[PDB]
């Protein structure tokens, strides 16, 4: 009896369910910012960017009200843009496993001048997105679809869904099917095949998969396959630390620049958070010495993954790369600071990124905006002074009708990241208790590949870790418990929607900033008592001290 | 309706670039043209394996300037040689006009794209490709129907196509209105790089060949005289510095003169001494 | 005990020296990178 | 306390060493790139160049030159040129394809 409950808890269904309920209840996304943004979108690039940002802010909240209102504007998407929109639909519905097949069937395919294969592939990839890291029940359906999939675009979307749902499971059947799809030797599906091999055998250190993938990367001719296999090789060796030195050397000495980029990504993933001085030395030597711009950018951004566990040491090393003559090195330094100090709101990082928001090179500006949004997620004006200024900067860049299209794309995604999940999520590569959150690391790394493939940007939704404090009873249901934040209400409140006591009371679930968790206590008058000290926060069990009848938090409906 | 991606790249082979440059210079001041051989690896890659020139014709660079018989015999006979690559596209040199397509160029490109949808019309400037910069661009087309209905000519899925900025000259001559510039990437493997490195690899000899001692003394005397004059200028400037709160420096010119004297003299001494040791009677 | 303090002060002086040197090298690289960029 | 401070000191010294080696390597590569850029700037002064008359200076780095081909252009001055010798109607050589006051 009780063991079944423990298995239910460990399987994650209850945890994702309560996270989803917290997101729906505390859904405070502002639609006016998106209204202005869609007012200021002219080209298809900014259109896709707006779609992605809408997905980002409604990530997991299952609130597609913006898309429902602006279906006419959404219909302008076509080809891979339509694919990306259909995928973002899944990011909106993150965690909605129960009615996943039914809801995807509500967007049933059709027939028109586009073969709707983009729609099918986007639906498959969105289905994989809903079941990120938890595809245990969708795996067989997606396997059957992929084996039965005939179109190329459908194959790409399905491979992405398979890899992302079976992330890290290291199952052999899915690996074999995706290896078959990769060996079908096609560019459009090859990116998805390589990424899916990276996801499925994530952190496995398997000699067979690595050998097959490296050999194919040295054998094929399609560059998209090369990028997919590069990120796949990176993800297969995740967190393996010094065990990956042989592969790291073998990819560093490769003649192909894509393989050198793969080696840099592998250096990032194997030593994520270690701060290993040898890995930092290799990364810096490559970033200042390599002849290919992309490899320099990858090497210098990998410092973020290496140093995220010590963010205060990180601007000290990336500041000089921020001023490098090479525009790719500058963009990589921006992304390294954004990855490195993600969700920390570091003051030095922003003091670095502020002058870099006006770099003459457009993609450097886009990267600076993305990184600033990553760092300032959920931050408030008192916590970090420049947040409002950066919001104004994003709005100006969107409303500047002469700024470059890439810069506008970056600003759209920055707006989406800043208010992600209705200001209810942050980016935390570290776990609550100090672990490396593998889904967050993988999602951020693959999101950095948006430079090469726009639909890869939805992978960032994995890094969206809710900033919530869930109190549970012995039944595991949710009692109506109120928590006390011993701080000024405006210190960690929601940002003022677009148009005084020293404490505040917070209900269950409690949306609490990671800095707010420190000063958040619980009143003595409350009949419950925290089990683990409330400073660590997160899913917290409250021990009841009275037999007075419990009033449970009424479960909100979906959407 | 499928649209060519903005990430599509034209992988120009190294020798393809060399042949294009040589043929473009040869034709100056006239315009030359030739056919580009390779394979359409995928929808995002065009690999120009090779190029062969075409006879200069009185028409200029047009679709009547491609001799069907010459094109044929060259194609079958190169296939016999071991280059069985489909004709990817064509090229012609705009000498000093920059890279763009004139009305006849778009006409010929339409003729070429009648053969295959993926077919580029790269051009090269043989005189603006002075040492350093190489002025070559690759345009395919913009079908009139796609533009007039308002849809963007190419779908975008990455920043690859936006890394480089289009030029005003090409823009006025119809870029982004009748044709789009495809990013050009140079497939250069290590073997070809090492072989090209022999162009300026001096020898194993001049690493041991001493510079003429009399010329060495004259160079040294000239440099030390220049060091004299620069040092006098430095002394005068520094004497001014004291009667100067923060408000060509003889110092820098002095410094690079010092650096040149350093390298020349130290190299001469060391080289002479190694020549004493290794080039020994024993 | 006092051994801890002696090691700490020695590492502290070494760190001050190396930080001052690193600031100097960063300034040199700054001016050289500015020249290259110009 | 004491031991943690000692460990932080040793870690900070190690990180300082990493930054030191990185900065040395980047200094070497930047010197190489600076030499290459200087070579490019010197090469832009090659021949042939069209003669022109330096009409008037506008900025610290741009000027108006009347090219001997019979047309006046607003062009860019090369940085290395001594400004003091740039006097009105001084004959200047301009880049053939950009007319920059070389
Ligand atoms: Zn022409």
């Amino acid at each position: 009896n009780q063991t079944l409950k423990m298995i239910k808890i460990l399987s994650g269904e209850m945890a994702i369910e309560l996270h989803l309920q917290f997101l729906i209840r505390n859904n405070n996304t502002d639609l006016m910012i998106l209204k202005n943004t869609k007012d200021a979108v002219r080209n298809s690039v900014c259109h896709t960017a707006t779609v992605i940002a809408n997905s980002f802010m409604h990530c997991g909240t299952t609130s597609d009200q913006f898309l429902r209102d602006n279906l006419e504007w959404l219909a302008r998407a076509t080809n891979w843009a339509k694919f990306t929109a259909t995928a973002s639909l899944g990011v909106i519905h993150k965690g909605h496993e129960k009615e996943a097949l039914q809801l995807m069937a509500t967007y049933l395919p059709k027939d028109t001048s586009p073969g709707s294969a983009y729609q099918e592939g986007g639906g498959l990839y969105a289905l994989g997105l809903i079941h990120a890291n938890h595809g245990g029940d969708i795996i067989d359906y997606l396997l059957n679809q992929l084996k039965n999939a005939s179109n190329d675009i459908v194959r790409h979307g399905g491979s992405l869904g398979l890899g992302l749902a079976a992330m890290g499971t290291a199952r052999q059947d899915v690996y074999d099917l995706l290896k078959t799809n990769l060996y079908q030797d096609d560019a459009v599906t090859g990116e998805a095949a390589g990424l899916a091999l990276g996801l499925v055998m994530l952190g496995s250190k398997n000699a067979q998969a690595i050998e097959d993938m490296v050999g194919y990367a040295q054998e094929t001719q399609h560059e998209k396959i090369l990028r997919g296999l590069a990120v796949g090789i990176a993800l297969v060796m995740y967190g393996r630390m010094e065990e990956a030195d042989a592969l790291i050397e073998s990819l560093c000495r490769d003649k192909d620049p894509i393989l050198r980029r793969s080696g840099m990504y592998t250096v990032a993933m194997a030593y994520c958070g270690s701060g290993n001085n040898k890995a930092i030395r290799r990364l810096l030597h490559v970033a200042v010495s390599d002849v290919n711009d992309d490899v320099r950018r990858a090497a210098v951004e990998s410092l973020g993954f290496i140093l995220f566990r010590t963010p205060e040491q990180c601007p000290s090393v990336v500041s000089l790369l921020s001023e490098s003559y090479n525009p790719h090195v500058r963009y990589g330094a921006a992304m390294a600071l954004g990855i490195c100090c993600a969700g920390t709101g570091n003051k030095e990082a922003i003091n670095l990124l502020e002058p870099m928001t006006n770099d003459p090179v457009n993609y450097v500006r886009q990267g600076a905006l993305i990184a600033s949004a990553l760092i300032m997620i959920q931050q408030t004006e008192i916590t970090c002074p420049k947040v409002n200024q950066f919001r104004q900067l994003y709005s100006k860049v969107i409303n500047d009708k002469h700024d470059d299209v890439m810069a506008k794309f970056g600003a759209i995604l920055a707006q989406g990241i800043l208010d992600a999940g209705g200001h209810n999520v942050t980016i935390s590569l570290q776990s609550r208790t100090g672990h490396t959150h593998m889904p967050s690391v993988v999602g951020v790394l693959v999101f950095t590949q948006f430079w090469f493939w726009f639909p890869l940007s939805h992978f960032l939704s994995l890094a969206y870790t809710p900033t919530c404090v869930i109190g549970l009873n012995k039944d595991l249901k949710m009692p109506k418990v109120q928590y006390k934040s011993n701080c000024k209400p405006s210190t960690f409140a929601y940002p003022a929607p677009l148009e005084e006591p020293n404490f505040q009371l917070l209900d269950n679930p409690a949306r609490v900033m990671p800095a707010q968790l420190k000063v958040l206590t619980m009143p003595e008058t409350c009949r419950y008592q925290p089990f683990k000290p409330l400073s660590i926060g997160g899913i917290i069990i409250l021990k009841d001290t009275s037999e007075d009848i419990e009033e449970l938090v009424e479960p909100v409906a979906a959407h | 309706a499928p649209a060519v991606d903005t990430a599509e790249q034209v992988y120009i082979s190294s020798l393809a670039l060399l042949k294009m440059l040589k043929h473009g210079r040869a034709g100056v001041p006239m315009e030359v043209m030739g056919l580009m051989l390779g394979e359409f690896v995928d929808d995002y890659t065009v690999r120009v394996i090779d190029v062969f020139a075409m006879p200069q014709s009185g028409t200029g660079v047009s679709v009547e300037a491609v001799d069907p018989v010459f094109q044929a015999k060259m194609l079958d006979m190169l296939k016999q040689t071991g280059r069985p690559e489909m004709v990817v596209g064509w090229y012609h040199s705009h000498p000093g006009f920059g890279c763009w397509l004139s009305g006849v160029d778009i006409n010929t490109q339409q003729s070429f794209e009648a053969l295959s949808e993926r077919a580029v019309a790269v051009v090269v400037d043989p005189i603006q490709s002075v040492k350093g910069k190489v002025v070559i661009d690759a345009f395919r087309l913009i079908n009139a129907n796609m533009m007039v209905l308002g849809h963007e000519p190419r779908q975008t899925t990455s920043n690859l196509g936006h890394l480089n900025k289009p030029s005003i000259q090409a823009l006025i001559h119809g870029l982004n209105r009748h044709y789009y510039s495809i990013t050009i990437n140079y497939r250069k493997n290590e073997l070809e790089q090492k072989m090209l490195l022999n162009l300026h690899k001096k020898s194993w000899m001049e690493g041991l060949t001493l510079q003429d001692y009399s010329e060495h003394c004259k160079h040294n005397e000239s440099v030390v005289k220049e060091m004299l004059e620069l040092a006098k200028n430095y002394n005068k400037a520094v004497e001014e510095e004291d009667k100067m709160t923060p408000e060509q420096d003889p110092k820098r010119h002095l410094e690079e003169h010092v650096d040149v004297l350093m390298t020349s003299n130290i190299v001469q001494c060391l080289a002479a001494m190694l020549d004493t040791v290794v080039f020994k009677l024993i | 005990r006092q051994y801890y303090l002696s090691k700490i002060e020695e590492l502290q002086l070494i760190v001050n020296d190396k930080s001052q040197n690193l600031r100097r090298l960063q300034a040199q690289r700054n001016e050289l990178n500015a020249k290259v960029r110009l | 306390d004491l031991y943690s401070r000692y460990k932080k000191l040793q870690q900070e010294l190690e990180f300082l060493e990493v930054q030191e080696e990185y900065i040395k390597d980047e200094q070497k590569n930047l010197k190489k790139e600076f030499l290459h850029a200087q070579e490019e700037v010197k090469r832009i002064q090659s021949i042939p160049l069209v003669i022109g008359q330096f009409l008037e200076a506008v900025d610290q780095n741009t000027a108006i030159v009347g090219s001997t081909t019979g047309s006046n252009y607003y062009v860019r001055i090369l940085s290395t040129i001594d400004r003091e010798l740039l006097k009105p109607n001084a004959s200047v050589a301009l880049h053939k394809h950009s007319n920059a006051l070389v």
